[PDB]
RNA sequence: GUGGGAGAGGGUGGUGGAAUUCCCGGAGUAGCGGUGAAAUGCGCAGAUACCGGGAGGAACGCCGAUGGCGAAGGCAGCCACCUGGUCCACCCGUGACGCUGAGGCGCGAAAGCGUGGGGAGCAAACCGGAUUAGAUACCCGGGUAGUCCACGCCCUAAACGAUGCGCGCUAGGUCUCUGGGUCUCCUGGGGGCCGAAGCUAACGCGUUAAGCGCGCCGCCUGGGGAGUACGGCCGCAAGGC
């Protein structure tokens, strides 16, 4: 398979229940859809440098994970769904390059 | 010209590959917050294209502003 | 053939599945015999693709799951329904062929916004419902009426006009 | 018969005529002025010492309702933009600030044959 | 995609000697492998008229290449030719 | 083959803020817009400025460049799905398999058409204003088609390098992109600048040839009439060949 990172955004005011029954709707999708977590993040919270959500922070989600390549938009899609999906972006996976060295 | 500030010598091993960068991003942001061009990122063609691409995948998932008003001027 | 069916369930968690094509001559709308749990069908509200692989529903909880429904309260701002249910259940409340159908296009309190297809914007109520995505009228338009007039076979009214009449005849005219 | 103490003063200028008016605090407007406001017909409306007749009577008022303290905010280039906002920290009225915002799109509306001639 | 490992399954099915990573064996296998993702890939997408030319310039070199074939030993080329199943 | 690589080549879906008009609330005056200077036009049913919020189509700032990619025309928010071209190292595989291409085949600006969506703004036409002698146009104020998408349909052009494609021969200096290296600079590919030779009526071209040589294609032979008339074929038509 090919695997990406996925940065997907949730709303700041979502409290518990919410963070809850919201990030686990997530996962399920995830799976359901094929992708086979590595390393889950969470810097949790933060200003946007942009009002969004009409909200000045956010919660951000960032899953480095793999799939079945097609299948890609598809879930995007399964995400984006839930409202509250405030931002949902997904990136192929290539690691990094070291400027200024 | 322009070396008064120059970048390039503010950042040590730098991975232009990960787009939350904030702290560092924030670093080529100016005022009304731009992209502060070769004329100062001290960065190569392999530079402003890389580096912008994240530049971009960042204001995408936000965390810095693409433009955001000037203060004093 | 001469008869109508369904326009409103009511009855969830049963699960109905898009039995088939049973593309409907009466009310310019393909529909499809629905097969529910217990055996218990409904020719359907044609709602395009969901296809003849039977698969869907709606309900009390959600699944945007094109197609399928539940109140505009479960509902997601953005999307495209039909199944119109203006007041708290009376059948579906509009978009019968009518492709485009009514947009949740932002819905506040226990009222909802409408993009009312038709052709203008405003809302309905609370727990009311909708079930999204797709109608299935094929442009359901056009189509030649070439050397005859399709009308009359229409056997729907060959009402011919007239307006012009030498008369002095009828009710504005 | 207002009166604030503090708030903030907007520039706008065309170069045809300019115009100044208070803002509270946040927003919400107080009391103007600008070219044809000050007697100025067709050109004049579109003078430096307009910038300036204006800027001035435009903070007078301004006092009116207790005003003083401002920052300053910015629309386009103004023939004048300067014997104004100038003129401005002139009538003393706590200069407190200006701003940068004169804001432009990001390139999506063609205009009129006057602005075209770009590329 | 066309994905290595197929490749080589590929391109090792061909060879007449295990280790023709280059010769006609391959580069037909190859490039009509290559033609029918392609086309497929063509049909939907209806419109992606710069790939098709490629596509096209690609259909021509295999044929030269079959030429050839023919051209020295018609023999293999009839071979290939049914392994393969051009023309109809 | 394989291993490295770079791009606004392509198409499919997908979001994202900048600003832009109109919509509802706030607040607040007497003006606004506008030009060579006006006026036409808007505005006390309060506009223009500012505060917020809304709806929405379009485009895509900085980075972005004398930079890049593409057969040609062309092509730049970001994101993933399928796809094309092509470049440098290994020297591994094949074994001259080749280069030109009449007809043909497809591609293919912008206008325009066909239909089915949209249509913020800009905009022939059409409308005012202004103008001068005259004003059917330069200037200002209005606004339709069209400009936008899908689909089908027209293929035109200073379609430019005004200059077919292939290889191979002939000082150099320079800048810059991209790929390899013993990475003070050499090496392959790409782009601009200056430049011997040499070509050239002339300018000017100058290993990105308008130099020297081989194949293959195309197209030339005084101006107007003229790229027209007519025959033919093409197209919804406008027109086209």
């Amino acid at each position: 398979m090919r695997r990406y990172e996925v940065n997907i955004v949730l709303n700041p005011n979502l409290d518990q229940s919410q963070l809850a029954l919201e990030k686990e709707i997530i996962q399920r999708a995830l799976e359901n859809y094929g992708a086979r977590v590595e390393k889950v993040e969470e810097l949790g919270l933060r200003r946007l440098a942009y009002p969004i959500a009409k909200d000045p922070q956010g919660y951000f989600l960032w899953y480095q994970v793999e799939m079945p390549e097609d299948r890609v938009n598809d879930l995007a899609r399964e995400l984006r769904i839930r409202d509250n999906v405030r931002r949902v972006m997904v990136v192929k996976s290539q690691e990094p390059f070291l400027a200024n060295a | 010209p322009s070396r008064k500030a120059k970048v390039k010598a503010t950042l040590g091993e730098f991975d232009l590959r990960d787009y939350r960068n904030v702290e560092v991003l924030k670093r080529f942001l100016s005022e009304t917050g731009k992209i502060l061009p070769r004329r100062r990122t001290g960065l190569s063609g392999k530079e402003q294209r890389i580096l912008a691409k994240t530049i971009k995948r960042a204001r995408i998932l936000g965390l810095l502003p693409f433009t955001e008003k000037l203060v004093r001027k | 053939q001469y008869r109508i069916i369904d326009f409103k369930r009511d009855k969830d968690g049963i699960p109905g599945r898009v039995a088939t094509i049973e593309y409907d001559p009466n009310r310019s709308a393909n529909i499809a015999l629905i097969n529910y749990a217990d055996g218990e069908k409904r020719y359907i509200i044609a709602p395009k693709n969901l296809k003849v692989g039977m698969e869907i529903m709606s309900g009390p909880d959600a699944d945007i799951k094109i197609g399928n429904a539940l109140p505009l309260e479960n509902i997601p701002v953005g999307t495209l329904v039909h199944n119109i249910e203006l007041k708290p259940g009376r059948g579906g409340q509009l978009v019968r062929a009518a492709g485009t159908s009514a947009q949740v296009l932002g819905k506040e309190g226990k009222y909802v916004i409408v993009r009312l297809a038709s052709g203008e914007v405003r809302m309905i109520l609370g727990k009311c419902r909708a079930t999204v995505g797709e109608v299935g009228n094929g442009g359901r338009t056009d189509k030649p009426f070439v050397k005859a007039g399709n009308k009359h076979h229409k056997m729907k009214a060959p009402n011919v006009r007239g307006v012009a009449m030498n008369a002095v005849d009828h009710p504005f005219g | 018969k207002r009166q604030v103490a503090s708030g903030r003063a907007y520039i706008h200028a065309s170069y045809n005529n300019t115009i100044v008016t208070i803002t509270d605090p946040d927003g919400n407007p107080i009391t103007w002025s600008s070219g044809g406001v000050i007697g100025y017909k067709g050109s004049r409306k579109g003078t430096p010492y307009a910038a300036q007749l204006a800027a001035l009577d435009a903070a007078k008022k301004a006092m009116a309702y207790g005003m003083q303290s401002v920052d300053v905010i910015v629309r386009g280039t103004g023939a004048g933009r300067e014997q104004a906002i100038r003129a401005l920290q002139a009538s003393g009225l706590q200069v407190k600030s200006i701003v940068d915002d004169t804001p432009v799109p990001h390139n999506g509306c063609r205009p009129k044959k006057k602005f075209r001639k770009a590329s | 995609p066309i994905t290595k490992e197929e490749k080589q399954k590929v391109i090792q099915e061909f060879a007449r000697f295990p280790g023709d990573t280059g010769s006609t064996e391959v580069q037909v296998a190859l490039l009509t492998l290559r033609i029918n993702r392609l086309s497929e890939h063509l049909k939907v997408h209806k419109k992606d008229h710069h790939s098709h030319r490629g596509l096209l310039m690609m259909v021509g070199q295999r044929r030269r290449l079959l030429r050839y074939l023919q051209r020295e030993d018609p023999e293999r080329y009839r071979a290939l030719i049914e392994k393969l199943g051009i023309r109809g």
